[PDB]
RNA sequence: CUUUAAAUCCUUUAACGAGGAUCCAUUGGAGGGCAAGUCUGGUGCCAGCAGCCGCGGUAAUUCCAGCUCCAAUAGCGUAUAUUAAAGUUGCUGCAGUUAAAAAGCUCGUAGUUGGAUCUUCUCGGCCGAAGCGUUUACUUUGAAAAAA
């Protein structure tokens, strides 16, 4: 059981704090690798440089090709996979061309049937995917 | 270092649950029958009913001979019946808990005109208002969510410019006129 | 039409039973939703919590039946809830309903603050237990509404509840565990002793024991 | 029981255990009601009066009914003092 | 070893009354344990109980009517403030309108209505409903 | 008692359209 | 005009200014969670959707579009950090037989916890003062304590 006496606040207040390390959330936000291992660096985006088009295909269950590019991101010079969306919107992202990517919404974790895919293309040579893909405007000429 | 000022205070809360279906009819049932342009208006009454309440729950929780409570008590109580949503005997910080929504929505101007007979319907009263067709006392006013007070109630007349009330006709009917 | 079959039913359909309150003095079993029917039908409202497929594995494959969870009860401190597993879904709705009105308990009503008024929340804190889920419910100030998940909201709702505070441990995500929960809750509003119950009970005849001779002729 | 007005607003008042002054839950089936018929003082007959004696179902169960439903008519009279 | 008497009296009492008899022994009694039942007699919880004077420490005969839900002790005895009681009766009391907290306070051993009364705190001993 | 949804419902007790099925069959 | 060093912007007074009042509201979504179509066409485990479960293998309610609807609304979606939800860090308030878990066992210091018991004095400014002349914790009071 658990000591309750009126002088054992230093004992409860470090179990709990000895007892905060083995929460995994806690230790990923504070221990501070995952900081360091976490190509972003902690940024909500970043930007990099389309290297290739590649095309992961998906899960067991799941039979598709998922069209992703490797990008060299310019702030830590790190190579990711990042999945262009929409479909057809592979069709707007070409060879060496800056390239804005986010998170796949599971901070840091892969992401559907996609195997180790944990970014997406946001926006591509300045115009956004969405913009792109709706019309709204046009990739520079 | 500037001269200005940020004190700037958020009056309304949107709901824990996005979608669910009694909240969204009650909501859509309060602005049909008061006329409000959306769910914001109705979460921004709800807003200051729940601050009203959880002061009194506050004051009710000291003692009853506090100076505190009774001040605080006296006050807000002074302030709910101002505005004609207490009744002027029910001035306990018990009846203050038993208040609803309605009661301060009853209070809007768009309501006051809409039930003084000056507007056929809440949308027209709330056209009137924004119109700047509406005055009270002497200011025209021109905001339809204007909480008027009980002192208030008898003074809203129909303005001294508007067509309506200044007998100056409008754009249209002059234009109409003056081709006739 | 109704016949009864058992004492109590004849007891009822023959207008000697004077209120619903008199059979729950005696804990008497309800065995005829008729009973429920005569003495609140007017005013009950049931509602279908849950519909859920079981299985049974059997050689030639999966026999689906089907689990009604149903809430039955007026708004005015009286509740019920029942679970029927058919083969099909209106026939377990049906059944599902009928046992709800067989398992209507009152509901003890009480005053979180100043008791002004009629009564708007629990007397006391109370709690039900089903199989892991712990379900408290709180007394709460007049005007708070229900602060309850949707099912035991249903459930307090239907039972004249309109201040509560609630809690709930455990998972509650099994819909039939939590309505049992908060029915049992519910139930205990009654069976706990509060100092304004510390009169001594006054015995009152039992309906059978007053109404004897009426069958004993018959 | 009583508001701040004093008028009753339960439902109803439920029965006591006479043997633990506990509540009889309205769904507790186990519990009874014994009736124990009054006898007058020189004939031995049963006049018409009875004492009532409710026993929750919980007492039942562990055994002490007997004892209990014993102690009772020994404080009402009706078992004499052995 | 056996620490906090009145703990032990406490869940005695507790057992006792759950398994519906009519009176528990109590051992060893103790002022703050008698105290404690004073209160709980003056709001008509426990009834008449006798203290068995022995030569050692006593023991106490409590008579048990049935109407104590929970009897409760707070280990340690927090001290509590009058701003601070609120907080208490709401964690520990099932209601506003019965239950009481029994506080140690330099005016004796009092519930929490009669310390508001007297506008003095103290350490939480317990309580009961 | 709505029989529609109750038969499609029974056709197919775990098949794409249940869960659609069975919360419509729920209020 | 008014504002204000000049301006501007509000406010005020004029003139013109609305019927598709074209003076044309968007952002997300429509299987469940969770609000709202197993309508139509196309695609056919492809392209894609999908936070999760899952949808797509030639009648797809889930993709691409048309129509319809509904959520908020001059705002809405997304990524990330963080808070509540988390009684999934538990002092309030979690657990430790089998789900993760009690040291192989005992001794032992610091730590933590600890049985009952104790009902003014040098006299003094309309008769002329005791207000700790053995200690802490605790509780209550008072003083002192920036504004925002």
């Amino acid at each position: 059981g658990k000591c309750r006496g009126l002088r054992t606040a230093r004992k409860l207040r470090s179990h709990r704090r000895d007892q905060k390390w083995h929460d995994k959330q806690y230790k990923k936000a504070h221990l501070g690798t995952a900081l360091k291992a976490n190509p972003f660096g902690g940024a909500s985006h970043a930007k990099g440089i389309v290297l290739e088009k590649v095309g992961v295909e998906a899960k067991q269950p799941n039979s598709a090709i998922r069209k992703c590019v490797r990008v060299q991101l310019i702030k830590n010079g790190k190579k990711i996979t990042a999945f262009v969306p929409n479909d057809g919107c592979l069709n707007f992202i070409e060879e060496n061309d800056e390239v804005l990517v986010a998170g796949f919404g599971r901070k840091g974790h892969a992401v559907g049937d996609i195997p180790g895919v944990r970014f997406k293309v946001v926006k591509v040579a300045n115009v956004s995917l969405l913009a792109l893909y709706k019309g709204k405007k046009e990739r520079p000429r | 270092p500037v001269a200005r000022s940020w004190v700037c205070r958020k009056t309304y809360v949107t709901p824990r649950r996005p979608f669910e279906k009694s909240r969204l009819d009650q909501e859509l049932k309060l602005i049909g029958e008061y006329g409000l342009r959306n769910k914001r208006e109705v979460w921004r009454v709800k807003f200051t009913l729940a601050k009203i309440r959880k002061a009194a729950r506050e004051l009710l929780t000291l003692d009853e001979k506090d100076p505190r409570r009774l001040f605080e008590g006296n006050a807000l109580l002074r302030r709910l019946v101002r505005i004609g949503v207490l009744d002027e005997g029910k001035m306990k910080l018990d009846y203050i808990l038993g208040l609803k929504i309605e009661d301060f929505l009853e209070r809007r101007l768009q309501t006051q005109v809409f039930k003084l007979g000056l507007a056929k319907s809440i949308h027209h009263a709330r056209v009137l208002i924004r119109q700047r067709h509406i005055r009270v006392r002497k200011q025209v006013v021109n905001i339809p969510s204007f909480i008027v007070r009980l002192d208030s109630q008898k003074h809203i007349d129909f303005s001294l410019r508007s067509p309506y009330g200044g007998g100056r006709p409008g754009r249209v009917k002059r234009k109409n006129a003056k081709k006739g | 039409e109704w016949m009864p079959v058992t004492k109590l039913g004849r007891l009822v359909k023959d207008m000697k039973i004077k209120s619903l309150e008199e059979i729950y003095l005696f804990s008497l079993p309800i065995k005829e939703s008729e009973i429920i029917d005569f003495f609140l039908g007017a005013s009950l409202k049931d509602e279908v919590l849950k519909i859920m497929p079981v299985q049974k594995q059997t050689r030639a494959g999966q026999r689906t039946r089907f689990k009604a969870f149903v809430a039955i009860g007026d708004y005015n401190g009286h509740v019920g809830l029942g679970v029927k597993c058919s083969k099909e879904v209106a026939t377990a709705i049906r059944g599902a309903i009928i046992l709800a009105k067989l398992s209507i308990v009152p509901v003890r009503r009480g005053y979180w603050g100043n008791k002004i008024g009629k009564p708007h929340t629990v007397p006391c804190k109370v709690t039900g237990r089903c199989g892991s889920v712990l379900v408290r419910l709180i007394p709460a100030p007049r005007g708070t509404g229900i602060v309850s998940a949707p099912v035991p909201k249903k459930l307090l709702m239907m039972a004249g509840i309109d201040d509560c505070y609630t809690s709930a441990r455990g998972c509650t995500a099994t819909l039939g565990n939590f309505a049992k929960a908060t029915f049992d809750a519910i139930s205990k509003t009654y069976s706990y002793l509060t100092p304004d119950l510390w009169k001594e009970t006054v015995f009152t005849k039992s309906p059978y024991q007053e109404f004897t001779d009426h069958l004993v002729k018959t | 029981m009583q508001n701040d007005a004093g008028e009753f607003v339960d439902l109803y008042v439920p029965r006591k255990c006479s043997a633990s002054n506990r509540i009889i839950g309205a769904k507790d089936h186990a519990s009874i009601q014994m009736n124990v018929a009054e006898v007058d003082k020189v004939t031995g007959r049963f006049n018409g009066q009875f004492k009532t004696y409710a026993i929750c179902g919980a007492i039942r169960r562990m055994g002490e009914s007997d004892d209990s439903i014993l102690r009772l008519a020994k404080a009402d009279g009706i078992v004499s003092k052995n | 070893v056996r620490m906090n008497v009145l703990a032990d009296a406490l869940k005695s009492i507790n057992n006792a009354e759950k398994r519906g008899k009519r009176q528990v022994l109590i051992r060893p009694c103790s002022k703050v344990i008698v105290r404690f039942l004073t209160v709980m007699m003056k709001h008509g919880y426990i009834g008449e109980f006798e203290i068995i004077d022995d030569h050692r420490a006593g023991k106490i005969v409590v008579n048990l009517t049935g109407r104590l839900n929970k009897c409760g002790v707070i280990s340690p005895r927090f001290d509590v403030q009058l701003k601070d009681l609120e907080k208490w009766q709401n964690n520990l009391l099932p209601s506003r309108q019965f239950g009481f907290i029994v506080l140690t306070t330099s005016a004796g051993i009092m519930d929490h209505e009669e310390a508001r009364r007297k506008h003095t705190g103290g350490k939480i001993l317990g309580f009961f409903f | 008692f709505p029989y529609e949804v109750s038969d499609a419902l029974q056709d197919d007790p775990k098949g794409k359209y249940s869960k659609k099925l069975l919360n419509k069959l729920v209020g």
